[PDB]
């Protein structure tokens, strides 16, 4: 039933380099699209006809394919063109897309720069704890951050996050959140933070002592 | 200029439907199918179905076809999807789209309408200080709001730079909870007042927070 | 048809 699947999920390139995403298919079929789309945005029509550049698209985007696999290729890539870009194609008599294909840029290597937040005493009155660790303006996106209370090493209590791709730097940040009741919290004092990075050539350790 | 403007984002409960409309602008009406699109947040995108609003009719993916009711309305140029038996899975943003003007390529898209299809109950959110203590770092933590989305600006927009609204966790609880944090000048402390400015449309409901050592 | 009011089909 035409499924059009996309290869690679998620890549990074490096600015100036080449780029080629496929859309493969189980079928011989005809007439390709392809659409970038950015976070909060709404797709854009990139390539018609499986070849023909969409208007204003530079020509550094290049759209081709025949027969089952089909390609749209970024020749020097460039900041702006970081994007999740889609294919997409009509068989009788529905449309059907492909899963997507992640390009985000390749930079060098960046170290994190660690900040530990204790919990607000307005929040400890309610009853809750949270205790929030900052990685900030790092790449690559991999990283360790663990947590300690008392040097006892934290299991399933916390939640993190990391955010896109920084458009002007190039680099993310995360946040790692230890959620405890105020109970306890208070059986506690020593609130460490540790961070493994590629850019770090040893763990570093942001801790508080409650009070 | 085309233009197709959606209605406004939704929460629903499981086993309700929902019904979105796309007013449609800057061409006649008639004359291009108009079709629904829909994407889960960091999923793909999903074709719904297609009307034909000259005639009325309808062509709906496979997937789509049991639950989808897609139609027209000539007279105010309005278009409209109604989703049935909702369900979590459903949680998607809603796009209507049309075809570029020499191509059948999407080329035009509308804002997008979310759904949030979920048992919670819309919930505002709890603003508390990440208290700053060279380059020092403050934010604030917005949590156990619900639906998404929360944005969060700094002085009321005169602080951007630096400033890093980390995508929503959503808790066990089934409440979203997200921290804004920006990186200030470690003289600035005590001097320079910082409040984060939170809106979460959803519930109605602006906060502002300050920030102090 | 992909569309309508195109002489593709």
């Amino acid at each position: 039933e035409i499924v059009l699947t996309q290869s690679p999920d998620f890549q990074s390139v490096t600015p100036k380099e080449k780029v080629t995403i496929t859309c493969s298919a189980n079928s011989a079929l005809s007439y390709m699209y392809w659409y970038q789309q950015k976070p909060d945005q709404s797709p854009k029509l990139w390539v018609h006809g499986t070849s023909n550049l969409a208007s204003g698209v530079p020509s550094r985007f290049s759209g081709s394919g025949s027969g089952t696999d089909f390609t749209l290729t970024i020749n020097s890539l460039e900041a702006e063109d970081a994007a999740t870009y889609y294919c997409h194609h009509w068989s009788n008599t529905q449309w059907t897309f492909g899963g997507g294909t992640k390009v985000e840029i390749k930079r060098t290597v960046a170290a994190p720069s660690v900040f530990i937040f204790p919990p607000s005493d307005e929040q400890l009155k309610s009853g809750t704890a949270s205790v929030v660790c900052l990685l900030n303006n790092f790449y690559p996106r991999e990283a360790k951050v663990q947590w300690k209370v008392d040097n006892a090493l934290q299991s399933g209590n916390s939640q993190e996050s990391v955010t896109e791709q920084d458009s002007k730097d190039s680099t993310y940040s995360l946040s790692s959140t230890l959620t405890l009741s105020k109970a306890d919290y208070e059986k506690h004092k020593v609130y460490a933070c540790e961070v493994t990075h590629q850019g770090l050539s040893s763990p570093v350790t942001k801790s508080f002592n409650r009070g | 200029q085309v233009q197709l403007v959606q209605s406004g984002a939704e929460v629903k409960k499981p086993g309700s439907s929902v019904k979105v409309s796309c007013k449609a602008s800057g061409y006649t009406f008639t004359n291009y199918f108009m079709n629904w699109v829909r994407q889960a947040p960091g999923q793909g995108l999903e074709w719904m179905g297609r009307v034909d609003p000259e005639q009325g009719r309808a062509d709906y993916a496979e997937k789509f076809k049991k639950r989808v009711t897609i139609t027209a309305d000539k007279s105010t140029s309005t278009a409209y999807m109604e989703l049935s038996s909702l369900r979590s899975e459903d949680t998607a943003v809603y796009y209507c789209a049309r075809r570029a003007m020499d191509n059948y390529g999407f080329a035009y898209w509308g804002q997008g309408t979310l759904v949030t299809v979920s048992s919670a109950s819309t919930k505002g959110p709890s603003v508390f200080p990440l208290a700053p203590s060279g380059t020092a770092a403050l934010g604030c933590l917005v949590k156990d709001y619900f639906p998404e989305p929360v944005t969060v600006s700094w002085n009321s927009g005169a602080l951007t730079s630096g400033v890093h609204t980390f995508p929503a966790v959503l808790q066990s609880s089934g409440l979203y909870s997200l921290s804004s944090v920006v990186t200030v000048p470690s003289s600035s402390l005590g001097t320079q007042t910082y409040i984060c400015n939170v809106n979460h449309k959803p519930s109605n409901t602006k906060v502002d927070k300050k920030v102090e050592p | 048809c992909p569309g309508k009011g195109l002489p593709s089909c």
